[PDB]
């Protein structure tokens, strides 16, 4: 009935009822926690005590059989006064110790818990808390049960009068947390059940890495691609480079981006307090609601980022105006000023730089200058991924292509010699290439990775001057044309994916 | 008579019933006077011809280091018509570990043409005087024919920065070295160290 | 919490496994590539043991449980001559290395003889700078019985000797005397395993004693922090540039030129000089670090 929700209790039996108010992008997981178990387990290999002279910490080491005796017979040695504190060390009891008192004497070390049956009389078995390394001195199979270290002074000061009274142990205790992971809504709630819906992310780091993390969390959901006992990672952008080092502690609920190696660009959220790493760039932290990350092993988690991503590249000019004035940021115009002018470039382009500078320079483009392209992702997956990485469409909505070489009908674009690695021949032409086809030369040719397009058709050479076996088609230009013939070398043209 | 402490290697040897040393490993004898260079951790080089020389140097009162080369077998790639079988080489860290010693003792093998180019590549990066211990009699002039610095027979165009200070012949790989060879090595080290 | 084990796999895709270790918070203590296989001593958190085992079986690697890969051992041979050095002492040292420990050969100046034997104070303190000392003695009862004064240190001690049973007031492992062959017979391997068992028991007792009052910072992550801050640690030509001791470290730099740099290292929010005893080492004028506990 009366259940506690987040911090503001609700009641609605079905999840839907309570999660109606709770912000949640559909598709993520639901974490419920039930409660705590608080299992008390104690083995006290190291035993405690409560003598009339204080409390020392004994610790069983030599199994022998004195340990087997102590196991439960230490409770029979409870409330036993110090019998003697002579050259034969401090002794206590003396209780019945049926352990076969083998005359065979043994060597013992300074402060070594010993259950030497004093006088070889079972019932006179003395708890001889050894003080000085006594050599062949006591009988018994082997009086050595453990070693005394903690509270050494206590057993030293301990006088005959003082007893061990409450021979303590270690009250060893543990904790278990119930967790169940869900993603149903029509279920009955019994009483006093706690539900968490989303986590809050606070971003504070270098601008490029933080922008990478924001682009990962632009939709509010974080995919769980890898999970361990210490972190969960997202692999949406695993081949994108960053060069920023932020090597501080990867504490509980820390967000990091791996900046080097096979997994450069992966976004990590840490569920355990770990040491700093040079290969991890911390981009922020998760402030409250960590348990949704803690108890989620796979799927989706709804993430809300405190600093909104201020990158308006796919929007109109009035949208940027109103969104940046609602954040109190001074604005100035550069290119197309029309309220519907499509923004192409913004200076600075990083959210952290914008917030620290409190000014944005927005560049618009003419409606007919924007180039419209369609990318074949199903036909040439690797080539399309490379094209998106090089043109920048993986992060923003408008990509930039730089003219590298030009001759009449051909216009070749610049390449990135960092993403052109697995450019296996993917979509090779079979017939004559038609006009307005974007293509990338594969690893077969010497100029692998160069992109180009031609405004005419030939039956022999691709849009980049290579034969068909050395060219894989990635996409085509759909709507806007007659701007590739009026762009000089080195100038940048801007593209928009229309699928 | 003084204390002698060896910084042992950090890597275990070759299995259970095999050699104790590991390839590409260095064992520092604290005070750096003589380094003994072994080509491989195998039975042809470890404990039969190398650790015997090592205990002779340690018995003479000179602290000893033993370095096992990572790639000590074969001929260098600058041998005529390239290398065959395996490629001999020296790492920069190995050269730096050798170069902090006052003297070097290196154990070579049988073929005369292999030893000269191996010593040339070794002394291209080692600048301390080294003693060559091999089995077949090589003269201390055939090293100068390919451009190796040498105490008695200098070359006109020296292609090495290190000097061969003594050639000792009659030590077979994988066999127990006699006391006379150890005495010759000790006398050479004492005459060319202090 | 940081279990230390040895990984034996191949060099192919080993960098991806190193990245996984770095991602889960593990630290690579020692790395060695022979030809195509790599031996990797890694300290990983205890909650990732099964995940690392699944990762290692993905790359067809091998996990070897090494109980001694957090300590350093002094092996005290009487001399470095042909009698004790080229066999037994290296057999003991390599068997100690097989379970992860970092050994050091201590050759006494006057450790030979029955009544003319003596031990210097400098050699004594060098022995006390280690975590545990192993003495490689001879094969006569009266010789070792008249040689007890060599084993006079406040360090855990295991004495190896020729006779099966000795009446010294120290831990003794028999059937390991002075020999001239490599230890390969069954009795010799059994005696080596026995010595490993005794040193493992002593190390476990000392670990429990240290765990009664833990230090401020574990030595493994302190070594990791020192390698992260000090940039001259990659230029060390020593076998193990930083040796992880039981309750400290041994950094193999010159003490006079580097102690002010080592002490002024900020770990967490603490300076190192207030939390550790940075002192000159007897071994080649190195830097020895002894960690304080949480009581002080």
């Amino acid at each position: 009935m009366n259940v506690l929700v987040n911090n503001n209790p609700k009641s609605g039996k079905t999840l839907e009822d309570v999660i109606k108010d709770e912000y949640y992008i559909p598709g993520s997981n639901i974490v419920i926690i039930k409660g705590t178990a608080t299992v008390i387990k104690e083995e006290t290999k190291k035993y405690l005590i409560k003598t009339t002279k204080g409390s020392f910490v004994v610790g069983i080491t030599e199994e022998n059989e004195t340990v087997d005796f102590w196991n439960k017979n230490y409770k029979s040695f409870e409330d036993k006064s110090l019998i003697w504190k002579s050259i034969s060390d401090v002794s206590f009891g003396s209780i019945e110790i049926p352990l076969p008192v083998s005359s065979v004497k043994q060597n013992f070390k300074k402060w070594d818990v010993v259950l030497s049956v004093s006088g070889l009389d079972t019932s006179e078995g003395n708890l001889i808390f050894v003080q000085r390394d006594v050599l062949e001195l006591y009988g018994l199979e082997n009086p050595k049960i453990g070693i005394l270290i903690g509270g050494k002074r206590v057993l030293k000061t301990l006088t005959a009068d003082d007893r061990i009274i409450s021979i303590e142990q270690m009250r060893e205790s543990k904790e278990n947390i119930d967790y169940e992971i869900t993603t149903n809504l029509n279920k009955e709630i019994q009483d006093t059940w706690k539900i968490y819906t989303y986590c809050k992310a606070e971003f504070d780091g270098p601008p490029q890495s933080t922008e990478h993390a924001l682009a990962i969390l632009e939709n509010g959901t974080l995919e769980i691609s890898e999970n361990t006992n210490t972190y969960v990672a997202d692999c949406r952008l695993q081949t994108l480079f960053i060069d920023e080092e932020n090597p501080e502690d990867r504490d509980r609920g820390t967000i990091t981006v791996r900046n080097i190696g096979n997994g450069v660009g992966k976004v990590y959220i840490y569920q355990e307090s770990r040491a700093s790493s040079l290969s991890h760039t911390v981009v922020g932290k998760v402030t409250d609601g960590i348990e949704i990350v803690d108890f989620s092993n796979s799927g989706h988690i709804t993430v809300k980022t405190n600093p909104e991503r201020l990158s308006v590249i796919g929007k109109t000019q009035k949208d940027a105006k109103i969104l940046f004035e609602k954040h109190g940021i001074t604005l100035k115009m550069e290119g197309n000023i029309d309220e519907d002018a499509i923004i192409v470039e913004q200076v600075p382009e990083y959210t952290m730089d914008i917030l620290k500078s409190k000014e944005v320079t927005t560049k618009g483009i003419e409606p007919e200058k924007l180039l419209y392209v369609e990318i074949y992702d199903k036909d040439a997956p690797t080539t399309s991924w490379y094209f998106r990485k090089v043109t920048g469409l993986t992060t923003k909505r408008i990509g930039t292509l730089k003219i590298y070489f030009k001759h009449d009908d051909i216009s070749m674009f610049e390449r990135d010699w960092d993403y052109s690695k697995g450019l296996l021949p993917e979509n090779t032409p079979e017939k004559s290439i038609d006009s307005g086809i974007i293509a990338v030369t594969n690893m077969v040719k010497k100029y692998k990775g160069y992109i180009g397009v031609r405004t005419s058709s030939n039956d022999k050479y691709g849009p980049t001057g290579e034969t068909f076996e050395g060219t894989n088609i990635v996409g085509k230009v759909v709507k806007n044309s007659e701007i590739l013939k009026s762009v000089k070398q080195g100038e940048n043209i801007y593209i928009l994916e229309v699928n | 008579r003084k204390e002698q402490i060896v910084d042992c290697r950090a890597v275990m040897g070759l299995g259970e019933g095999g050699g104790l040393a590991q390839r590409g490993t260095f064992a520092e004898g604290l005070r750096n006077d003589v380094v003994v260079v072994a080509m491989s951790p195998g039975r042809r080089h470890i404990t039969k011809p190398v650790c015997e020389i090592t205990y002779g140097i340690r018995e003479a009162g000179i602290q000893t280091s033993v370095l096992v080369l990572d790639a000590g077998g074969g001929i260098p790639s600058d041998a005529p018509q390239g290398s065959l079988g395996s490629t001999f080489g020296l790492k920069p860290e190995e050269a730096k570990q050798v170069n902090r010693h006052k003297l070097c003792v290196i154990h070579f093998g049988n073929v005369k043409s292999h030893i000269i180019y191996k010593a040339r590549l070794f002394l291209k990066y080692v600048d301390i005087p080294t003693i060559i211990v091999c089995q077949t009699p090589v003269d201390m002039e055939d090293f100068a024919a390919i451009g190796i610095k040498t105490k008695n027979v200098m070359p006109l165009e020296s292609k090495t920065e290190g000097k061969i200070v003594e050639i000792i012949t009659g030590v077979i790989r994988g066999e127990s070295a006699p006391q006379k060879k150890i005495d010759e090595i000790i006398e050479s080290i004492k005459k060319h160290l202090g | 919490m940081y279990q230390i084990i040895r990984y034996e796999g191949g060099v192919y895709k080993n960098n991806i496994l190193k990245e996984w270790i770095e991602d889960v918070g593990g630290f690579i203590i020692q790395e060695h590539v022979m030809q195509l296989d790599v031996y990797m001593t890694i300290a990983i958190p205890q909650n990732e043991i099964e995940n690392f085992k699944e990762e290692a079986k993905k790359y067809k690697g091998k996990i070897v449980e090494t109980p001694l890969a957090g300590i350093e051992i002094a092996i005290v041979s009487p001399s470095l001559s042909r009698h004790h050095l080229p066999h037994i002492a290296c057999d003991v040292s390599e068997y100690v290395r097989k379970f992860g420990a970092k050994p050091n050969m201590i050759g006494l100046a006057h450790g030979a003889g029955k009544n003319i034997s003596e031990i210097r104070e400098k050699e004594k303190r060098l022995i006390q700078e280690h975590d545990i000392a192993i003495y490689v003695m001879g094969n006569f009862e009266s010789c070792i019985l008249d040689k007890t004064h060599l084993f006079k240190v406040d360090i855990p001690l295991v004495v190896t000797g020729g006779p099966e049973t000795l009446d010294i007031p120290y831990t003794y492992v028999g059937n390991l005397g002075r020999r001239a062959q490599r230890l390969r017979k069954g009795e010799e391997i059994r005696a080596l395993r026995q010595m490993i068992d005794e040193v493992t028991k002593k190390i476990n007792d000392k670990r429990m004693e240290l765990s009664y009052d833990p230090p401020i910072i574990p030595p493994v992550v302190l070594k990791d922090e020192i390698e992260k801050r000090i940039d001259e640690v990659r230029g060390i030509l020593a076998p193990m540039p930083i040796v992880t001791q039981l309750d400290g470290l041994r950094i193999k730099m010159d003490y006079d030129r580097n102690h002010e740099e080592i002490e002024n290292v900020k770990i967490g929010k603490y300076l190192l000089k207030d939390i550790a005893y940075v002192t000159r080492s007897e071994m080649k004028n190195y830097i020895l670090i002894k960690l304080k506990s949480t009581s002080e």
